[PDB]
């Protein structure tokens, strides 16, 4: 019922504004890229991700259900979060690892 | 027996904006309590006789903060903070810095508005920082393949209570005291108003340039030591 | 050789040893020349100083197939003695009995979910017991155990034959008063407060209800009297405080009833047990079976012990 | 023939309270005896001599006195109290029987008189003295094997 | 232990309570008689009466003497022995002042109503900060009516009325599907559903309400009717009921206060409450830690479930390592496809390049490995080949479309020309890297930065948390290894393993012996090792 | 197991499960299915679920 | 738009506790910091409906997220804490706990002085801005002295707070800019309400029962 995101606390902003992104140094973030691959990652600190081209399906460990991300979104994955990240096509990604505080 | 430094600037009658009374409380009272306590604790200490930087590093003690870290960090923090202030000198620092700023923040103004945000980030006692990226990776695949320039970065961090980037080895340049004792008197909880003033009316931009120079020098020394290590490995 | 490589457990080493023993020359064949020095490569897992480690390594052929052309690179992989990943990041990518099988949710691709749908379709196991979990309070200090209760165990013995939210309390100007607890406790009042108003009738007061409007004025139709406002209607009605209750309980909760006893001359509760649910026209009983022990015997068990079938309950001593 | 395993017998005692005993049949045929008297004895009866210490055998295994205490229930009673070639091999049949009688779950490939077992045996031996136990019937066919 | 102490332990710990036993005319005889002895004249007075009552006539005659109807005898059998507690008297503290505040979470998730109205509704939430004084209340009381405007509440009331209309039906259908049989606390339906029964958005915590007890359960608690589709639960359990029964009975009229509202699907008893009118707090010693839930048919992930309920994390064994210091990870997922692809492209290109017949009739831009090939179909494991040994042989299909053949062919030419000049040189051509090889490092490169960025941050967090007095690892994910106990141990510390005394341990299991057998074949002479080297060291020696 | 009355509350000897009886009593065995639980289970299997 | 909103005046007059505390210190604390705290929350709340509808207790607890506070944690925690602080102080001070709390204090922590000593000492230690509290622990059924850095209240770990003090600098600076010991000593000796605590114990007794069951003899 509740979307999976709320349960797992991955807060997202959809279709982020250019002005908003003007703030927060969205530009100059480190970049990542992939084609078709699956990654198992456990985040030990929070990540702020501005995906752009990349599309990712996150299946929380054990789930038979997934969270799908497309276009321009900014997702803050939680500390201690463990999930599997699966992508079938081109990926772009900007990443800042925000520790406590910002 | 660490230095109870008399304040570097005239201090008392130095600035109209900062009260002499406020100064008396900040330096006269806090330092004195810190230093005697630091001294008291360091009585019979093998640690005694080390540098302040050494004692701070030592008692932070990595994962577990040990008993003496708090006192020392603050003593050092207070005087380092002191260095940043100027008798009415501020604005548009230029030199290596201006070149560095546009490289990162993109404008001196941009850095200023970015630094201004720190007022919000502390949420309590602490110190905001401007720092250098001479950072030692301590484990595993520590070395950087394709090692290249721009590795250097001018970084701004937020530290709660007793924290100095030395603990994580980022070279500190400038500091502000967000701990209420420092600004409460002149403005009662108006941290936004106090901040910009510090940013413009009283910060020795040149002291920060000197510090930047010192940091560049230290980084160079470190790379030289690395080259020495490489030579030893070759031989 | 690659610029970026990551530390790995496997330790490849090469051992070159002399062919023959020193001081003894073997005969040399005219056709084939002797090999003075030889070399070999060995694969040994890295071993911790504290615990010796023996390599567990197997090689299986793998092929890259393109237009029926085979790349004969058989990878050799080392299976770690530790069963599982410390962390998902460090995890082996594949952890399944069969790579081909798509039954596992992890095995099903995120991109194509057909295998996952098939797994979802399969029904849950019927092995489980379908009931309320009853936890043993007795075993709480020790390892706890569970009893699962169901219909087989509990049965409905007897077929047999104005109200709502009054409001929310308003915060208090005189905090020091003990008025904040809405009602007092007859036994525990003494510790909080000396009983000055105990002498007064209806304690401090009987029910006294006053409704406050959004504006701030208190409107009660009769201040001394108790009247209430029902929310939906918005009219005013009394609460039947007296309640008109005249109920006598023939069977009370927790009583144990033996067989062949009659509550009335109808419907004998033919089941021993403890009443566990009393409702208006029914009672539910959990089954029990009685056992008699004469003085001089032994009961093997503590009060809330779980006895499985076949376990001795009592021992009697008889004189032949 | 009798199967390898641990068997508990209660020998009625000539004086006062009855003695209890355990025994370990093996493929070799060596039998291992442990006994508890009215005063807790936990004494091996393998030696013709009356007293041999089961605890000493546990110490021979390198177990700490402290380690033993943590492992055994009924610690106080044992506190108050303060080969390999033949007997120590138990066949697969021998191991399974041991695991069933004294609940243990050492895996089947293991086929040895590992020390934990000896401790468990002592623990059961005292439980009988307090009433919590079963004395075995050796004529039952669960205890016999066919060649 | 004295009996007095033991009786305590059994009550507090193991649940003992001396409940009543209703027995047959014959069982009573049994309990009283056996005390005396065997085959002996019964002397105790109680026994003699028990003998006489095994006869039906004596019982009826005796009851008539007691002057009660037949029904009365039956009732006295079910009576409560022991001390009978005094009745409990209600003491009210001070007056009650209340306002009908609209439920805070009015919107049921998913119903949209006009915003301005909502804003109006939520104004009231602000008004509760005011403080009024009880003593002067009497004076302000206007017995008069018609001057009260609960406009905000009234607006909410209209709003709700619409809501009920829309989903009454949906709500009954949903219950039937997910709840088979009614138990107290679940939606009333059918003959049960009289209209006017309040629904769930109406109730919010903190409300004071009026009700009647409809049920008592020994292992769960009292159930009260508050005028709504769902009943309310006051939690009382087990031994406590021994005394509480004398004070809470079915059909009593009680006053209660809501302390929680929860979802019907996950939580068994939706509304939790406490008794206000009869204060029974002295008596409730045993309590529920977490509220009861339904483990429904659909859920497969325990972890997802823990989150919806509120329960602590499932435990895992604690890991010895501190990840404050651990090696960085420098490998890339997409790399797998590439090493598989760079070779794949080259292998197809090489086949055409090496053979003139293959080259003829072949177009670099477009080629097909097979007309019907499917990569998914190709994946397989085959043990048939026994050339070196019989073992699985995987097959991976490279989509012809995927391969960048034309680019490879162009690259190969430059490479073969280089090879041809090398042939003129007479020195075998060696190529250190190909662009594809360079790419491998490039895709790989981003990862080094990933670890770094994180690790650095982590360092920053460790310290931030360590000074802020916050939690380092999940509260509850990791538990002491020792606490889980009695697991079989490979080590000899729990003695699970066997150390050796007077022991051959002839069961090497060919752990080294089988390996030695293979060694002997390779190296029949037991030669001293003239040279030993690591592969990496050897590569370094070749480079330098 | 349940005994309302007539069984000595105190275990007979220091370390065992034997309780003796002063006068004649009935011991009741109440019926339910006994299942066994891991520490893992105990966290998500709670009372009255 | 706002719930858990509103500024609730302190129960006492703003300048009522004059000898011990200046009107100034009180006026500023309620007037500026507290008011700011409330307003902030309200706006933060407007955005998400789901968190609008939560018990205060629940809101503080939901937001903590087992150690990763969500963005809204601070405002709520601080408003609740400040409101609590106001119930703790009174138009007077307490020589000692009366009635039941005395029996408890004696049992769990020595004698009243013995307790004070632990209390004063613990108080000295906190480094930075934090609050100190006296609480009841549900599971172990004993009173305890607990110290939390920054915002965190003792509600987050399911304990029931009886009294609480603000060790944040703004609270004690105006009068004694650097006399820490003074604010502490005065409060305990002269500016705390024992009565309020006893009253709070009373509601607590519904949730945790301290006492012994009547065990029937049979």
């Amino acid at each position: 019922e509740k979307p999976l995101e709320e349960l797992y606390n991955v807060r997202v902003e959809r279709n982020v504004t250019k002005d908003r992104l003007m703030e927060l140094g969205v530009p100059r973030w480190s970049m990542w890229k992939t084609g078709k691959c699956k990654l198992p990652w456990d985040w030990h600190v929070d990540q702020l991700v501005y995906i752009e081209e990349g599309e990712v399906r996150v299946v929380p460990e054990g789930s038979q259900r997934f969270m799908q991300f497309v276009a321009g979104d900014l997702v803050r994955y939680p500390k201690w979060f463990e999930a599997d990240l699966y992508f079938n096509d081109f990926y772009q990604e900007r990443y800042s690892f925000r520790a406590y505080g910002d | 027996k660490f230095e109870l430094m008399p304040p570097p600037y005239p201090m008392n009658a130095l600035e109209p904006h900062m009260s002499h009374t406020t100064f008396e409380y900040h330096w006269g009272k806090h330092h004195r309590a810190y230093v005697d306590n630091l001294n008291k604790q360091i009585d019979g200490t093998e640690l005694d006789g080390m540098t302040l930087e050494d004692i701070i590093l030592i008692t932070y003690n990595r994962g577990d903060l040990l008993p003496p870290f708090n006192n020392a960090a603050q003593a050092w923090n207070h005087q380092f903070f002191w260095e940043s202030m100027k008798p009415s000198g501020g604005g548009k620092p230029s030199g290596e810095l201006l070149q560095l700023i546009n490289r990162d923040f993109g404008s001196f103004e941009a850095f200023v508005k970015e630094f201004k945000a720190a007022a919000a980030t502390q949420f309590g006692s602490g110190w905001a920082w401007l720092a250098y990226k001479a950072n030692r990776l301590n484990v595993g695949n520590t070395s950087n393949p394709h090692p290249t320039d721009e590795d250097k970065k001018l970084v701004v961090v937020k530290t709660p209570n007793a924290v100095n980037p030395l603990v994580w080895d980022y070279s500190p340049l400038l500091t502000i005291d967000v701990w209420e004792h420092a600004y409460y008197l002149d403005f009662r909880n108006r941290r936004p108003d106090y901040i910009s003033i510090f940013m413009e009316k009283l910060v020795s931009w040149e002291a920060v340039s000197s510090r930047l120079e010192v940091a560049k020098a230290k980084a160079a020394e470190r790379e030289e030591e690395e080259e020495r290590k490489k030579r030893e490995k070759e031989e | 050789p690659d610029p970026l490589q990551e530390r790995d457990n496997v330790q490849l080493r090469i051992v070159n040893y002399i062919l023959y023993g020193n001081g003894k020359p073997i005969r040399g064949i005219s056709d084939t020349s002797i090999q003075l020095v030889r070399t070999c490569l060995v694969l040994n897992w890295n071993q911790d100083k504290k615990s010796s480690s023996c390599e567990e390594a197997r090689a299986s052929f793998v092929e890259i197939r393109t237009n029926g052309l085979i790349r004969h690179f058989l990878r050799i992989n080392l299976v770690k003695s530790p069963i599982s990943y410390i962390g998902k990041r460090n995890d082996p990518s594949g952890s399944g009995l069969l790579s081909d099988n798509g039954s596992d949710c992890t095995n099903i691709n995120p991109f194509s979910s057909i295998y996952s749908y098939s797994k979802a379709k399969i029904q849950q196991s019927i092995n489980q017991p379908q009931g309320t979990i009853h936890t043993l309070l007795n075993r709480n200090k020790e390892c706890q155990s569970l009893i699962i209760l169901s219909a087989a165990n509990c049965s409905r013995m007897g077929p047999f034959k104005s109200l709502g939210p009054l409001g929310t309390s308003l915060p208090i100007e005189n905090f020091y008063s003990s008025y904040h607890l809405i009602t007092h406790n007859q036994i525990l009042v003494t510790n909080y407060l000396q009983l000055d108003n105990l002498k007064q009738t209806f304690q401090v007061i009987k029910f006294k209800y006053y409704l406050m409007d959004e504006n701030g004025k208190i409107f009660n139709p009769d201040p001394c009297r108790n009247i209430i406002l029902n929310p939906f209607n918005l009219n005013w009605y009394f609460l039947h405080h007296n309640y008109c209750e005249e109920t006598s309980k023939i069977i009370s909760l927790g009583q144990f009833i033996c067989e062949n006893v009659c509550i009335a001359k109808n419907g004998p509760p033919l089941k021993s047990g403890q009443v566990i649910l009393v409702q208006v026209d029914s009672i539910v009983i959990r089954s029990a079976k009685p056992y008699l022990a004469t003085p001089g015997a032994t009961v093997h068990g503590h009060y809330g012990e779980t006895l499985y079938e076949g376990d001795t309950l009592v021992t009697f001593i008889y004189e032949k | 023939l009798q199967s390898p395993g641990i068997y508990y017998r209660s020998e009625l005692d000539h004086n006062g309270i009855s003695v209890y005993t355990g025994t370990i049949i093996s493929d070799w045929g060596g039998r291992s005896e442990l006994e508890i008297d009215r005063k807790a004895r936990i004494w091996a009866r393998v030696s013709r001599k009356q007293k041999i210490s089961i605890l000493v055998l546990s110490s021979a295994m390198g177990l700490n006195l402290r380690e033993i205490l943590e492992n055994v229930c009924y610690p106080e009673i044992f506190l108050s109290f303060l080969f390999f070639q033949q007997r120590c091999e138990l066949g697969r049949i021998g191991r399974r029987n041991m695991n069933r009688r004294l609940n243990l779950d050492i895996p089947q490939n293991n086929t040895f008189l590992l020390p934990r077992d000896i401790l468990a045996a002592a623990d059961h031996l005292i439980g009988l003295k307090f009433g919590m136990g079963a004395l075995d019937d050796m004529n039952h066919l669960k205890n016999k094997r066919i060649r | 232990e004295s009996e007095e102490e033991a009786r305590r332990k059994n009550w507090v710990d193991r649940g003992w309570a001396p409940w009543e036993e209703i027995l047959s005319p014959e069982a009573n005889f049994a309990r009283k008689s056996l005390n005396e002895g065997e085959e002996v004249a019964l002397q105790s007075p109680e026994a003699i009466e028990a003998f006489k009552m095994l006869s039906p006539n004596y019982r009826k005659k005796k009851i008539s003497d007691m002057g009660i109807t037949e029904d009365e005898y039956y009732a006295k059998q079910f009576e409560i022995k022991g001390e009978i507690p005094e009745p409990l008297s209600t003491m009210w503290a001070g007056p009650l002042v209340v306002r009908h505040v609209p439920p805070r979470d009015w919107p049921p998730r998913g119903w949209e109503v006009d915003k301005k109205e909502l804003e109006f509704i939520r104004e009231t939430h602000k008004l509760q900060s005011v403080r009024v004084d009880y003593d002067k209340v009497e004076e302000m009381v206007k017995m008069e009516t018609d001057d009260m405007g609960l406009d905000r509440y009234k607006m909410f009331l209209k709003q709700y009325n619409e809501w009920v209309a829309a989903n009454k039906d949906r709500l009954e259908k949903e219950s039937y599907k997910y709840d088979q049989d009614y138990y107290p606390g679940r939606r009333k339906r059918g003959k049960d559903y009289q209209d006017g029964m309040y629904e769930l958005p109406f109730y919010y915590p903190g409300q004071i309400c009026a009700g009647k007890v409809t049920a008592i359960h020994l292992y769960q608690g009292a159930f009260v009717d508050i005028g709504g589709v769902h009943d309310g639960w006051v939690p009382i359990k087990r031994n406590d009921w021994y005394w509480i029964r004398h004070h809470i009975k079915v059909g009593m009229h009680v006053i209660v206060e809501i302390l929680a509202k929860r979802d019907p699907y996950r939580f068994r008893f939706p509304i939790e409450m406490r008794f206000i009118d009869p204060n029974i707090d002295h008596l409730i010693f045993n309590r529920f830690d977490f509220a009861p839930i339904f483990h429904r048919d659909e859920d497969t992930n325990l972890d997802e479930l823990r989150r919806d309920c509120g329960r602590q994390p499932l435990p895992r064994k604690d890991p010895g390592v501190k990840v404050e210091e651990e090696p960085l990870l420098s490998n890339h997922p997409y790399v797998d496809k590439l090493w598989q692809i760079h070779n794949a492209e080259q292998m197809i290109l090489d086949d055409m390049e090496a053979n003139p017949v293959k080259y003829k009739g072949k177009n670099l831009t477009e080629l097909t490995d097979d007309e019907d090939f499917d990569e998914e179909n190709r994946i397989e494991y085959s043990k048939a080949y026994y050339k070196k040994a019989l073992l699985p042989k995987m097959i991976t299909k490279v989509s012809v479309k995927e391969l960048d053949l034309e680019a490879a062919f162009a690259e190969r030419q430059h490479h073969n020309k280089l090879r041809m000049e090398a042939q003129e040189r007479g020195e075998v051509y060696k190529i250190p890297k190909l662009r594809r090889n360079i790419e491998m490092d490039e895709y790989d490169f981003i990862h080094w930065r990933r670890s770094l960025e994180e690790r650095e941050a982590m360092l920053r967090d460790i310290s931030c948390r360590r000074a802020l007095g916050l939690p380092l690892e999940e509260p509850g994910r990791y538990v002491d290894p020792s606490a889980f106990g009695k697991d079989q141990y490979d080590p000899d510390s729990p003695l699970y393993r066997y150390d050796y005394w007077g022991e051959p341990k002839n069961s090497e299991k060919s752990k080294q012996e089988r390996m030695t057998d293979v060694h002997n074949k390779s190296i029949v002479g037991k030669g001293t090792v003239w040279y030993e080297m690591a592969y990496e060291d050897a590569v370094k020696e070749r480079m330098q | 197991m349940h005994w309302s009355t007539d069984v000595y509350h105190a275990p007979e000897f220091t370390y065992g499960n034997v309780h003796l009886l002063p006068k004649t009593s009935h011991l009741w065995i109440l019926l339910g299915r006994p299942c066994r639980s891991s520490l893992v289970y105990l966290s998500i299997h709670k009372d009255q679920d | 738009v706002f719930a858990y909103y509103g500024l609730k005046t302190p129960p006492y007059k703003l300048d009522a506790l004059e000898p011990y505390m200046s009107q100034k210190m009180l006026e500023v604390h309620w007037g500026e910091h507290h008011r700011s705290y409330v307003e902030a929350l309200n706006k933060q709340l407007e955005k998400n409906d789901i968190l609008y509808g939560c018990t205060m207790e629940e809101l503080i607890k939901v937001t903590y997220n087992n150690g990763n506070p969500l963005p809204e944690f601070s405002d709520a925690a601080q408003v609740w804490n400040h409101d609590f602080f106001w119930e703790s102080m009174q138009p007077g001070g307490g020589d000692m706990p009366k009635l039941g709390l005395l029996q408890q204090i004696e049992k769990d922590f020595g004698s009243f002085t013995n307790f004070r000593e632990k209390f004063t000492e613990a108080a000295l230690a906190l480094f930075g801005s934090g609050w100190i509290w006296l609480v009841l622990k549900r599971e172990e059924k004993r009173l305890a002295i607990v110290k939390t850095s920054n915002a965190v209240n003792p509600l987050v770990w399911n304990d029931i707070p009886l009294i609480g003090l603000d060790l944040w600098e703004h609270a004690y600076y105006l009068d004694y800019k650097n006399d820490k010991a003074k604010y502490v000593n005065v409060f305990m000796n002269h500016l705390v309400s024992w009565d309020a605590a006893l009253g709070r114990m009373a509601r607590a007794q519904a949730f945790v029962n301290l006492g012994e069951p009547k065990i029937p003899v049979a």
